């Protein structure tokens, strides 16, 4: 397939081919445009807050270690011995001054320098230039509110100017909330679904919940549970979307701060954000203080996605065209009581975590929808995100990015496969950034 | 067990054995396996009102972890060491019945197709709680779905039951450290 | 159990239920522990003449079913629900034993090896046929050959239990509902 | 590979490449060349047989919706929805009116119509083109006496003119017996070998039986049982094979009424064979009312076969190169005692189902025979189908087709295989039918 | 059991069969049963210092073999007919052992998780020997290990058990013919 | 990837790319010039010693029938039937005048004629030409003291050259013991490592053994366990490392007669070698006899190890990129008291073998590193062999090919490397000898 010239995502991101769900040729091709390229998820200050703390991590299928050092940044190498490629580290998290080698005993610093290898003198003299054999390190690690990103593009943007327009809906509860912390450790579920199968539903779909999660909303209680089997459409002015240059892009549902808790939560929840919403009022204004305790179903492009207020956090790690491995922490604001943000975590496993009862719901649509993208007959087809396009608009007075004024529509995956596309037919960042001049007006159309 | 020789036995493992090698009651042991196969019995056809009626105390914690991951010879580290997969009161229980027996669980048609194997039985008498039961099992659960989905769970269970309503024995507490880190299962939608 | 609140539970797994959770008798549960045991050991060492002398009744209806995937909201469809993957008589039972023991069978050579684990007994005398025990069992079949084919089973099985000749207890019915729609082991030729 | 050049099949179909039996490329040219351009087998009336009826079946590696219209008619689509692509229908029968996607809500009629969208008005208000939103059809659909073909090709030639000279041989069975049920549910099981290998064997090898068959024949005593281990060669004149222009063809072992079926059922089939032949020498003549109560073994191209009188009719679904499901249904004569019926049906089951011991002995040999298609230093070696070439006759006075007048040989693999390989090397029917001018003198050569 | 007859039944596999279907004492059953529970729950934890003294007999022989695939009908060719996975003495076991404990076994770490399955539990008293009891059972050995590893292992084990010091029954004998001819488990580094 | 240009292996053997490991389009590639070109194990005398003895063996991915003939000699064939490919026979071994295909009952003779076919008479008559229908001959079988290899390339080497420089090293183990016996059955286990994973180990990683099997060191009381967790380095002179011109190589470590084995076999094993290692100092000198009684870790390129002494033999089985199957022999020597030879191949086993507690210890290491080389940022990646370059020696006066004169090194990584980037870019031997004309100078570099 020649990914110069092949409509993966037609004009305005109107349609997708089926196909980008289960051709193994192009989930390789994303490897190297998507997964090389962009700006991926490590993990959170509040996982490896002291020195010498380290995990691991996925960024594609690369496993990296992410160390806190001595000075405390954080740096990230791949899990691989500089020798013979053994892989360093086989644990998820802990604390240490290095890493050894089982293999030969290498031994391998935080900082990944290679400090030592055993009986230097006698084998290898002064021949081995251990300067050379640093373990192979990720280019570029920001931080946003203390959630930590890795790119290996040296050429890629800051990661706030990669958030773009996004930034501005995360910033109410990622900063202005005195910030949050992620509860670890995650849960690990593979699911037989393409990682755009997920990543597509948290960035824009809340078409799907009413009749997708019937269930979990009748069973529940939680206070989106009108929405139960279609049984009422949220009323006009309930909520919006937005999508962003990059590809980051969210549904607002307004006010909805205890999010999918089950009723067991709902009135301490509501109580906690409406309090701390009165206080932000007069910092950050009656809007931002708004969004801070309005529930953000978000992508952060490509495949790390959230639900704020509910305090959901996944990472749709790619494995094949259908295999993703699905990893699921909470978060919670970090001046939350304890015992609260302990029921909170609790809550975010019990709706979202390996044994969600909400996230259960989306399995079958995930999966088949993703194995059909390698049935014969389907590969061809078009996969429809229409709903509401010619009612986008981009660079309005009060919400910013390509934005949608509605609570229900397909706004976020039009801008998420424009930027898909233009990354998958670009061989840089540069190319990306020609193909994405006019990506608002593009989205905006008719 | 002197667990600064057996390197690899953790104390919890190590208090739980001293439990059973104690006091050995054969009739304890056997009204501890009827108990679980009923309770199994139950759980595979699905009657999951049934289950919680006749096998759930309303005092219970029913609770499935997933331990990270980390160094045999880890010491300094000290974040949570484990998540909740399950760790659900009755009322919780009960939500996750209803949600099973909704009619609109599309994942739940065609009906699924749930097999359990029961084993390794052992009960004791709590020392101080002369009415508690400790019972530990392990079990194998076979779930089949929608023609060649099939998902094969693996676990031991450290359970406690009482005597509750009616002088029936029922679950007052299940704890499960699930032995998978990373389920390759599609998800833990199952009970053990 | 109520089937109109327990939605998911089939009148026929309700009957069965019911009767095991009356008169309990843990002797007869320990009969039928031995008697399934000792099938199975005679299954794993590929005695299949034993097995039909000692094991299997004159009268034996041995069937293993396999039902069509169907809504659960299903109530117009009307056409049969399931085929017969097993549905034998002693003779016929006794063709596929010596389909197993001819020495042109060449898929038996190199020999076979097969390892069966049964748990979740259950035992209860028939209400009105007074010689007549109903016993449940789960199987684990694992069928190995050729160096690297693993085929593993996992089914319930709903058994009758009547004395024969000289008192000998024996299957005069099987039934199980196999739970996997397509099968993944190459065939069902195996002896649950 | 080129498949325009490669010979796969050489001239008369005297040998096949051993890696058409386990190349993956080829498998999936397969999908476009064999699947996609010809008839396959869906279902019978007889499970379908009232409005609203429907049951999923697969086409090659798609799966279709085949559902009974209310004017009689039979329709078939893709079950895939036309929205964000979910599987729409997840079980394997049932009656409906319409389908329900479980995802976003989207209700599509019998029909195929996209015939609701929740919230349209709201959301879509006039925007949404149901219109052109209906499930992807599958072209043709056709009956053959109540059996019913689909081809997702318009191109395709009728069903009946697709049979050619086979369908001469089934009709006396399919239509003057007062015509076939097909029994269901049918049996599925997943082998380790190519769908051909199964197809191959039951469109023209009797040669097997008596040797693979051995411990089948002693142990059933079934009235082909003088054939085990090969004691006994069958007379001259006991049969004849058959082969046709489009790939179709059978072998007839005259007067096999009772087929595979134990002693148990031989004198009940054997007497109910003959009191019906009887009858049907006054209207079709004696050799066709012969042909009604012989056994045919037949595959109708590409993957369908079936054993009359013994009743075995199976689906041989393509997975992958060195993977199949087999479907196993029962056929019977409508007019048969319905006790007499149901025994028939589980005797199918019983020697060719899931746990058939005929089958069973099968096994190996479909399975390594394909897997040694993978194996290096057997991809470009020969398979042999020369038995009985030369002695082929076409024209013949009495039988037609390609006709080889003896019961064993492999006249019907060589018709197999040039239709095959006249369909590989082809773009499309008209390629097709250009490369098959000369079919019949091909294969009567020397 | 006739093994002119039965045709697939081998001389060893009638020997044992014979010994169990004689003499069934239900309480042996129910102290072999005790017994395996306790040494599964012992390897379990990876207590294996405990193990060796509290269910392994000083004049054991652990013993696994793999026979090679032969043809049914071979009778010429006499070469050796298996090899030994294990074939330990008590000083081997302890090896075995310490080689588990040991803090540079890089590959314990993360800790390993074993559950194991334990069925069809048969006991006899050997014939000659009034104090050697003979026990049969199969087990499953879940091994789970480093986030997505899992190794299931099955076999049924041939052992003899004897008392010994204070008195406690401790394995004397395992024997295991292991029924998958190539593993497909990474190793059989698992006590059976 | 274009294998005439591609550097897989840098210059002297220096580095490969870490994509070896899991490349499968390589892999494929290897089947064709390392698999079909080179000497592979089959089987030893002792294992079929007698007219119709047979084993079944691996060559690459085919499989293959290996028999002794009549008239003393071995011939092998496909296990691939002549007439629908069905594999032939299903077992591992025996005595037999021929086999019986079970598909339609062609009978080949041991020595792989095509000697009967059921009803030829009848079915083919006189136009089954038989001569040209027998079993797929490997071309060339050899035999080196007992240990049979084959090749399916005609222009290979004699086996004897092929084995170049090492070949004088074996020889004191291999001839002047009196000869060695394989004691069989072998054990086998499938592992997720590429073959050249533990290929590369046993040819020449010394390194490895004191920090990978520092437990069994520690453990089992062996000889070599002053090296447990590199708590001592050999001394100077405890050894040396040599490679050769077709890619064999071998560790010596002086005098470690007893290997692997736990401290119970040690006394009786070092004073068996050193008794005979009396009588060979007559024979063939002082050094060769000390030779005989050393440690050897050598690969038979491509993917045949063994350690002598220790008496572990194995064959490292290709099935794809990231998957081996391991089969373990144990060595004897004739003259060694039966009780000895038992005990030492059970020790073999212990140590080694699907339960061998030192072979676990290298599991992680060559899994690993194998599935490494799949990952996106590492398949670029240069695996280093570089320790000890710059002091190889080439014809030496006592100890023959390039050597060496160091107990751990990475010389014999470099000499096997050498001759698979040979082999991977040439299309035949005639090549290969082009591209190796300079093979010693090319080792032994600055
Ligand atoms: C609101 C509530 C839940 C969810 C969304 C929106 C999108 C993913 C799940
Ligand atoms: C007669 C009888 C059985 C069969 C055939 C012919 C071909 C497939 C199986
Ligand atoms: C000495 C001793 C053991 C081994 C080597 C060398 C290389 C492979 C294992
Ligand atoms: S591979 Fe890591 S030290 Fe050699
Ligand atoms: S995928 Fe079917 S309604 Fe959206
Ligand atoms: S495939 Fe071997 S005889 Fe036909
Ligand atoms: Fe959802
Ligand atoms: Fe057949
Ligand atoms: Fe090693």
């Amino acid at each position: 397939m020649n990914y110069n010239n092949k409509i993966l995502v037609s004009e305005s991101g109107l349609s997708q081919k089926h196909l980008i769900h289960g051709d193994e040729e192009l989930f390789q091709h994303e490897l190297k445009t998507i997964f090389a390229r962009n700006w991926l998820f490590l993990t959170h200050d509040s996982l490896i807050p002291a020195p010498g703390d380290y995990v691991t991590a996925k960024m594609g299928i690369d496993e990296v270690i992410v160390s806190r050092q001595n000075d405390g940044s954080i740096r990230a190498f791949l899990n691989v011995c500089r020798h013979r490629g053994k892989t360093l580290v086989s644990v998820e998290a802990g604390n240490a001054k290095g890493f050894v080698c089982s293999y030969h005993g290498w031994g391998f610093g935080s900082n990944g320098e290679l400090q030592s290898v055993p009986f230097e003198k006698d084998l290898y003299g002064e021949s081995l230039n251990k300067k050379c054999l640093g373990l192979k390190e990720v280019a570029r690690v920001e931080s946003f509110h203390g959630f930590i990103y890795g790119c290996f593009d040296q050429e890629a943007p800051p990661l706030m100017d990669y958030l773009g327009d996004a930034a501005w809906y995360l910033e109410p509860m990622f900063k202005h909330s005195g910030g949050l912390e992620l509860v670890g450790p995650p849960g690990k579920v593979v699911i037989k679904a393409n990682w755009k199968a997920p990543a597509e539903n948290f960035v824009g779909d809340a078409y799907h919940v009413g009749w997708t999660h019937a269930s979990s909303l009748r069973s529940g209680e939680s206070i989106f549970s009108s929405l139960a089997g279609n049984a009422a459409l949220p009323p006009e002015g309930a909520g919006l979307q937005m999508t962003s240059k990059y590809g980051s892009g969210m549904g607002v549902l307004w006010d909805g701060y205890s999010g999918v808790h089950s009723a067991d939560l709902v009135p301490e929840l509501m109580a906690f954000g409406g309090a701390k919403q009165e206080r932000l009022n007069k910092e950050i204004g009656d809007v931002r203080a708004r969004i801070y305790r309005s529930h953000l179903n978000c992508t952060v492009f490509p495949n790390n996605s959230m639900l704020t207020c509910s305090g959901v956090f996944k990472v749709w790690n790619p494995i094949d065209a259908n295999t993703t491995e699905v990893w699921t922490y909470a978060i919670v604001e970090k001046d939350m009581p304890e015992d609260l943000k302990r029921r909170l975590a609790d809550s975010v496993q019990r709706t979202f975590g390996p044994a969600g009862f909400w996230e259960s719901d989306d399995n079958d649509n995930m999966e088949t929808a993703s194995q059909n993208g390698k049935k014969y007959q389907s590969r061809d087809s078009d996969l429809l995100s229409n709903l509401g396009f010619g009612e986008d608009v981009y660079g309005d007075a009060v919400y910013p990015g390509v934005v949608g004024k509605s609570a229900i529509g397909e706004t976020s995956y039009r801008g998420f496969y424009r930027a898909y596309q233009a990354h998958v037919s670009s061989s840089n960042w540069a190319e990306f950034e020609h193909a994405s001049s006019t990506w608002h007006t593009e989205l905006t159309k008719t | 067990i002197n667990i600064q020789e057996d390197k690899l036995v953790s104390a919890h493992d190590a208090e739980e054995i001293l439990r059973f090698f104690n006091c050995h009651d054969s009739a304890l042991q056997q009204e501890a396996t009827t108990l679980l196969t009923q309770e199994a019995h139950l759980l595979d056809i699905q009657a999951y009102r049934a289950w919680l009626e006749h096998c759930v105390g309303s005092e219970v914690q029913y609770q499935v972890i997933s331990r990270e991951l980390r160094a045999a010879s880890e010491r300094r580290y000290k974040l949570n060491e484990a998540m909740n997969v399950y760790n659900e009161n009755f009322q919780q229980l009960k939500v996750r019945v209803e949600h099973q027996l909704d009619p609109q669980n599309w994942g739940n048609s065609p009906k699924l197709r749930f097999t359990r194997f029961i084993t390794n039985v052992q009960a004791a008498m709590d020392v101080n709680d002369k009415e508690l039961l400790h019972i530990r099992s392990n079990v194998i659960l076979h779930r089949a779905r929608r023609g060649n989905q099939v998902d094969v769970f693996y676990a031991a269970r450290e359970d406690k039951w009482k005597r509750g309503e009616g002088g029936v024995r029922k679950l007052v507490q299940r704890f499960v450290d699930y032995p998978e880190r990373i389920l390759q299962t599609h998800n833990l939608m199952v009970f053990l």
